[PDB]
RNA sequence: CUUCACACAUGCUACAAUGGCCGGUACAAAGGGCUGCGAUGCCGCGAGGUUAAGCGAAUCCUUAAAAGCCGGUCUCAGUUCGGAUCGGGGUCUGCAACUCGACCCCGUGAAGUCGGAGUCGCUAGUAAUCGCAGAUCAGCAACGCUGCGGUGAAUACGUUCC
């Protein structure tokens, strides 16, 4: 039971399940559900061939998920770093792109401490 | 060397998803071998920055 | 204005200066201080001079500048890796 | 009685003569085997591969393949001379036109963001390798019952005498290049 | 004035089941409002847009308090915990939102599984925890400050030691 990756944990939820594709959270899972049919309240163990199928095609009609958004998020990045902004810059330099504070804090974008 | 080496290899039976169905022998899998996409249904077998900025003004 | 009821936001003296020119002939740098105009698909082709607080720096808009600043592409601070 | 097979007897035998201008029919390429090899590397550690390689290799193939063993010791492997790093299948006959027949149709589509395999692969007389990395698309095994996951890779055969032939045969036969 | 190999200090959010999410439902005080508050209706998933009743106000708006109670689900997992970072699309204020605003939506889902030496506050409507309001203010304060209420403990033998 896989759509584009396995996505059948043991005994979930389905709305829950869906959240494991890569482009769906608890708000696509959710619309996912409520346009096929399928309830919320039911595990993906006991999900058949033909659900399976009306879930399949309409996420490909609609959304995005794996392989092809993670090569567009990846484009857009890629663009602002040769288009040569002020944003691409700070992701040449591994630094915050929203205007942070790096005084003190950007732990995330910096690694953990170095000691000087 | 063929005497308690090699697995089972016997007949089965592929159906899929969108219907196309064949047959050949496969190993453990007993009988019928569901799938749910092949060479016949897959995708890659069946096949602006000023466009974005005047879209949105 | 950074709100889809009012469109881009171009200074007037940048856009009368840009708009008299394109017309004819693809406009060498054009000194400007308007870091704040968003780079409309007209300003193709064309080089700008843009202020950083201390220099004039030139620009050349290609294709991809299309929606975002002037200033983006003057940065204003100076950062060398302390040691 | 492989289908693949009595379609290749059928009508790539005779397109590829359309094709390439043969005189004789002893020329037209065909596929005499196809080697399977997991390469591993967990040799040095752990010294697992009776499992690991042996004992899922034979569900996607049939036959049990061979384990191989270093011939020559280096130490930026811990990599020590006789010791089993490879386990290596050969398909051959009607068990490889089905097993031919078992990848195209129904496992190869089913690589996780799959967009066509290169056809530049080839090795420049007409032979053809590839890669996968984990027992994925072979349904023969099940993710419920392997230890951690690990690759193979492919060589397909041919007598083909040149790279394009190569290529033209494995079109034929139904590889999905791009 | 917002820099950033680092260091310190004060805080907020967490590391979950005395919990998270969903549905229904009860109970405050103290304040603000004409360059203002916008009830109602219509549009929008939402931030919001438009019309516009009333109101210099114990009479209008602010005004839905939240923890709480009932039911359902999740079943101990780096998770339906956590919400940083980043991608896309927007709203509003403002001549102007790149440096350098807040907020909304979709996606992304990091460290973190209770914290070394050490160190802080508190003796009762207190500590702990939950919301609300104001000043500054075009916008930025639901992490600061000054206040307001809700729920509501455990201990004190004693003066040897600091
Ligand atoms: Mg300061
Ligand atoms: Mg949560
Ligand atoms: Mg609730
Ligand atoms: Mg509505
Ligand atoms: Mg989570
Ligand atoms: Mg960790
Ligand atoms: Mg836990
Ligand atoms: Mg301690
Ligand atoms: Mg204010
Ligand atoms: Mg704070
Ligand atoms: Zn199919």
């Amino acid at each position: 039971a896989r759509l584009v990756g396995v996505d059948l944990p043991r005994d979930k939820r389905m709305e829950v399940a869906l959240t494991y594709i890569f482009g769906i959270g608890r708000t696509r899972s959710n619309e996912i559900l409520a346009a096929t049919g399928i309830d919320r309240d039911l595990r993906t163990r006991d999900l058949t061939e033909e659900q399976l199928i009306h879930l399949r095609d309409y996420i490909e009609a609609n959304l995005k998920v794996e392989g092809d958004l993670r090569r567009e998020v990846q484009a857009d990045i890629r663009r602002k770093i040769e288009i040569g902004c002020y944003q691409g810059l700070r992701h040449r330099r591994g630094m915050p792109v929203r205007g942070q504070r790096t005084k003190t804090n950007a732990r995330t974008r910096k690694g953990p401490k170095r000691t000087i | 060397m063929k005497s308690d080496i090699h697995p089972a290899y016997e007949e089965t039976t592929v159906v899929c998803g969108c219907g196309n169905t064949f047959q050949t022998r496969s190993t453990k899998p007993g009988g019928r071998i569901v799938v749910e996409v092949c060479s016949q249904c897959h995708p890659f077998y069946t096949g602006g920055r000023v466009a974005r900025f005047e879209k949105r003004y | 204005p950074r709100s889809l009821k009012k469109g881009p936001f171009v200074d007037e003296h940048l856009l009368k200066k840009v708009d008299v020119q394109n017309e004819k002939n693809t406009k060498q740098v054009i000194k400007t201080w308007s870091r704040r105009s968003t780079i409309i698909p007209d300003f193709i082709g064309h080089t700008f001079a843009v202020h950083d607080g201390r220099k004039h720096v030139p620009v050349f808009v290609t294709e991809s500048m299309v929606g975002h600043k002037l200033g983006e592409f003057a940065p204003t601070r100076t950062f060398k890796g302390h040691i | 009685q492989p289908r693949l097979k009595e379609r290749y007897r059928s009508e790539i035998r005779d397109a590829l003569r359309k094709q390439f201008g043969y005189g004789n029919v002893m020329q037209i390429p065909t596929v005499t085997k196809v080697v399977v090899n997991m390469g591993v590397g967990e040799a040095a550690r752990d010294a697992k591969l009776i499992n690991g390689a042996v004992n899922d290799l034979a569900l996607i193939t049939g036959q049990k393949p061979e384990v191989r063993r270093a011939r020559k010791s280096i130490a930026q492997f811990k990599l020590r001379e006789g010791m089993p790093v490879g386990v290596r299948v050969t398909l051959r006959g009607d068990r490889m036109w089905e097993f031919l027949d078992r990848l195209t149709s129904i496992a190869l589509p089913r690589i996780r963001d799959f967009r066509g395999l290169s056809p530049k692969q080839f090795d420049g007389v007409g032979n053809y390798t590839f890669g996968l990395a984990e027992q994925a698309v072979f349904h023969e095994v099940d993710v419920d019952k392997i230890d951690r996951v690990r690759g193979m890779d492919i060589n397909v055969v041919t007598s083909a005498a040149t790279d394009d032939e190569g290529r033209a045969l494995l079109r034929a036969l139904g590889f999905p290049f791009k």
